């Protein structure tokens, strides 16, 4: 028995914070119902970081 | 009957240079008929005179600190002649256009100075 | 000390023809050619100044002038090409 | 503090200042506005542009690398608006375009 | 079926007076002095009594007696009235005044006002938001001393309508005013307009109208009538409303399927003769016998004529272009010819120049292919061509009638005209739309981060009014809906306001000040103050304008 849970829309905040290593980042996604701002580890910072995202892409 | 009308309506309504709604005294002065171009103009130099004189004090409230300043997101592209999505653009007189029909028969051929008075709608003149 | 136009044709020449040369009886006539150009042209803005009562010569009187002598599709691309430049140049900011 | 002339500043070849200058001792009107030799430049780059571009191409048809004056007159009297404007100048050493009546010919 | 329109028709009926019993020397009277319209009444009623356009015109008469006083609703009487009226507004200030006196005179008469020393009544007036200082004290000095009235306010029209709709005074809410010539966006805090922060879009009615008529003369440049600025206001607002989505409804207005419904349309030589003739007979023969397979080798000659037309207009086509290919094999053999026979003198010959010659041989081509469809007898379109879509609709089009000779279609035009309220760069003014107004309002101000909303914003979202003239046209609560759903964060709820007539709600809006609450002594001048402070005074209260520095 397993759960999914998905978060997709369009990148409208990319602020890391630190304490040279990041202490977490806010990114604020926006779809057509609405916003939508999430904290994340540094862990999935790296895997964006490795997709090229930048504020505007889906 | 029909020429009369509007003298009937005239003299109904009529009210002479002792007007009863002034005052007793008027003392009507001389004004200029200073467009509204020009309002703008010492409007926007006495307010400088105002900050050049505090300086040597920010704005709250005035004609240019109200209007909206330009958008950040990129503005969208039409056709000049249609108004539909303006995909290409033509080298010589820089009018937008949608397909191929409308720069052979419209955009190519045009008579000069109908593509200043086509940039005049979205101001790129 | 004369003056020629040599120099500024060559360079317009290498632009699209590198591997050409050049008479100088071809300069002659081509220097007389331009010279001509600009004679008809500027007497034209004149005459056009003259015409309405006005004392200064600005684009629009040899914009025109230009409609005036040149042939219709000449006249659209020499204008075409004038109003780039001159909003090229405008744009000083 | 140095810049440099208005014809890069116009991006064109030709000296705006020179045709300034043409244009302000040349007593064609008392006052000369900044825009006009712009103008004037820009148009007397097409013009010679075009006319060495038609002078390459007769010269590239004859197989040849220098530019004779038999490529100029064949090149402005084989085009039409150059007919309509260079109509009544004669070009030095320039000769005249094969023809020949129809009528006049062998016929049979 | 084409709809004709025409100019709105005139007023019969004169205006009527008020009655001089109901004068109260102490009642204020609520003067609404907007761009296109004047509304004017006494304070103890609900509805305002004078509705009329703010203009006036002069009348010349044979008989020498000037009578000049055609002001407002007298107007409208005959076309040639009405075609003379001038309006005191130049864009969006007052340039002349003496027929602001006119009109001021005209409408104190028409009030049932008989004054003693000017006028004994104090006045509620609406101003522009972040009006000039010389059109500030103009005013003043032309209603203390040209009328000598004991009490001024002024104020926002929209801030009036919101203080009509929240009597309260102390409320929390967001003002979207759309004029006639601008439109404003009032941030509201605790029944106060933080002046501040409000901003302004220089687009309106007005401009609407002017864009409706440069478009639509652009369409047809060679129409044979001309149309006043009635006829083009009338059809504004009859045929435009605002669409759900702009970035979908465009790439779908011109198919057939579409423009179908939401398009409307605004209004030896013997034997030769013997032998044609046997030949003649020969293929007479030839159609009785073999009727198919004489109409199959016609139609196929005829295809290999149009074919061979069509060859041959293709190449006088791309004869004509100077930088072709076909151009510069032609300069050539022009150099060949001249470089150097039989053959040599039968090409120079045939390379000469032949226009007229190749018009009469596409003249004997569609002759030829005029026989043989005469032969396969006896024995393009505009589905494809957008231009033909945008130009005349889905229906085919003739030039020979002269009643769709006459003719308009608004096909793009009814959505392009309202939508540049949201995307002011169509019009050419470099600003923000409403949305991001709204956006950079509700989300970067007031304490509250993008993806955190304060409870002033919480509040705010709430209750958002729309008010103004502009509010007519259809679609726009809608679009504002979807849009402010579209950027706030999820599960905010959303309510917006809109009368039935948003016209009128700033008339009720100073009735309501002057009447129901004992407070609209707050904000009034008197002689004392004119006279002590001078015309360069500006009170400080909830509902007008605020000092111009800090």
């Amino acid at each position: 028995k397993e759960t999914k849970e998905v978060y997709e829309g369009e990148v409208t905040e990319l602020t890391p914070e630190d304490a040279k290593t990041i202490s977490h980042v806010i990114v604020g996604l926006k779809s057509a119902k609405g916003t939508k701002t999430l904290r994340l580890d540094p862990t999935i910072y790296e895997s964006i970081q490795r997709e090229k995202v930048s504020i505007g892409d889906v | 009957e029909r020429l009369l009308f509007l003298r009937s309506v005239g003299e109904r309504n009529e009210i002479g240079f002792p007007s009863r709604f002034k005052s007793a005294h008027y003392k009507k002065p001389t004004r200029r008929h200073k467009s509204a171009r020009q309002l703008i103009s010492d409007e926007n130099k006495r307010i400088n005179a105002l900050l050049t004189k505090a300086n040597k004090l920010v704005p709250k409230a005035t004609y240019f600190s109200v209007e909206a300043p330009p958008s950040i997101r990129p503005a969208k592209k039409y056709c000049d002649v249609t108004g539909l999505k303006g995909f290409y653009k033509s080298p010589t007189n820089n009018i937008r256009y949608h397909n191929a029909e409308i720069y052979q028969l419209i955009v190519k051929p045009m008579a000069p100075g109908v593509d200043q008075e086509y940039l005049k709608l979205r101001g790129a003149n | 000390r004369k003056e020629t136009y040599s120099s500024y044709i060559y360079k317009v020449l290498k632009q699209t023809h590198p591997d050409t040369g050049i008479s100088q009886k071809s300069m002659s006539i081509l220097n007389s050619f331009v010279n001509d150009i600009f004679e008809r042209i500027a007497t034209e803005a004149s005459k056009l100044a003259a015409y309405n009562k006005k004392s200064t010569i600005s684009a629009r009187e040899i914009q025109t002038a230009v409609r005036l002598i040149l042939p219709g599709e000449l006249a659209k691309h020499a204008v075409s090409e004038g109003t780039r430049a001159v909003t090229k140049y405008s744009s000083s900011t | 503090k140095a810049s440099q002339s208005r014809s890069a500043k116009a991006g064109l070849t030709f000296p705006v200042g020179r045709v300034h200058r043409l244009l302000r001792r040349g007593n064609y009107a008392q006052r000369i506005g900044s825009g006009a030799p712009v103008y004037l430049t820009a148009v007397l780059e097409y013009l010679a542009a075009e006319i060495l571009e038609l002078a390459g191409n007769a010269a590239r048809d004859n197989k040849k690398t220098r530019i004779i004056p038999r490529h100029l007159q064949l090149a402005i009297r084989n085009d039409d608006e150059l007919n309509k404007l260079l109509g009544n100048v004669t070009i030095a050493q320039g000769g005249v375009l094969p023809n020949i009546h129809q009528n006049l010919l062998p016929k049979k | 079926k084409a709809v004709v329109i025409d100019d709105p028709p005139l007023r019969q009926t004169p205006e009527p007076f008020d009655e001089q019993s109901a004068y109260n020397p102490q009642s204020p009277i609520a003067i609404d002095f907007g761009s296109s319209k004047l509304r004017a009444g006494f304070v103890n009623h609900a509805t305002p009594t004078h509705i009329f356009p703010n203009a006036l015109t002069k009348f010349r008469d044979r008989k020498l007696n000037k009578n000049f006083t055609f002001v407002g609703n007298d107007t409208l009487l005959d076309q040639a009235v009405r075609s003379q009226s001038r309006s005191p507004f130049d864009g969006p200030f007052v340039t002349n005044w003496n027929l602001t006196e006119e009109i001021l005179d005209y409408t104190f008469h028409h009030l049932g006002v008989v004054p003693d020393n000017g006028i004994p009544n104090p006045i509620l007036l609406t101003e522009r938001l972040a009006t000039v200082q010389s059109q500030r004290t103009n005013w003043y000095q032309i209603l203390f001393e040209t009328y000598n009235v004991p009490g001024v306010t002024f104020g926002i029209d929209s801030l009036f309508s919101f203080y009509n709709y929240n009597p309260s005074g102390n409320k929390t809410g967001l003002v979207i005013s759309c004029g006639h010539e601008d439109t404003n966006v009032i941030p509201v805090v605790d029944g106060a307009g933080i002046l501040t922060d409000a901003k302004r879009i220089n687009w309106g009615g007005h401009q609407a109208v002017d864009y409706l008529n440069d478009l639509m003369a652009l369409k047809y440049p060679y129409f044979p009538t001309k149309m006043s600025y009635l006829q083009y206001e009338t059809m504004y607002k009859d045929y435009c409303y605002v669409s759900r989505n702009y970035d979908e409804d465009i790439e779908k207005i011109l198919t057939l399927e579409n423009l179908d419904t939401n398009d409307v349309v605004v209004e030896e030589k013997e034997r030769v003769a013997k032998e044609e003739e046997e030949k003649k007979l020969k293929e007479q023969q030839w159609r009785e016998t073999d009727l198919n397979g004489w109409i199959k080798d016609k139609r196929l000659k005829l295809n290999k004529l149009i074919k061979r037309r069509k060859e041959k207009l293709k190449l006088r086509d791309e004869m004509k272009d100077r930088k072709s290919q076909v151009s510069q094999n032609r300069m050539k053999n022009l150099a060949s010819l001249a470089e150097d026979n039989d053959e040599d003198w039968l090409i120079y010959t045939d390379i000469t120049q032949n226009p007229e010659a190749f018009e009469e041989a596409l003249e004997y081509e569609y002759k030829d292919i005029v026989e043989l469809e005469r032969l396969l007898l006896e024995h393009y379109d505009w589905r494809n061509s957008i231009l033909h879509l945008f130009l005349r609709g889905p229906r085919p089009h003739d030039s020979e009638n002269i009643h769709e000779q006459h003719q308009m279609h608004l096909n793009v035009e009814r959505i392009r005209v309202p939508e540049v309220i949201f995307q002011p760069t169509m019009g050419g003014q470099d600003q923000a739309g409403i949305c991001e107004l709204s956006e950079t309002i509700l989300l970067k101000k007031f304490g509250s981060q993008p993806g955190k909303l304060s409870q002033t914003s919480i509040d705010m979202v709430n209750n958002v009014l729309i008010t103004g003239g502009n509010a007519k046209v259809p679609g726009l609560k809608e679009r504002i809906v979807k849009e402010f759903t579209g950027f706030l964060p999820t599960g905010t709820n959303i309510t917006v306001n809109m009368s039935s007539d948003p016209s009128l709600d700033a008339w009720k809006g100073m009735a309501a000040l002057a009447r129901n609450e004992e407070q609209y002594r707050k904000t009034v001048i008197s002689k004392k103050e004119y006279e002590e402070y001078g015309p360069e005074y500006i009170k400080e209260h909830k509902l007008g304008n605020t000092k111009y520095f800090e």
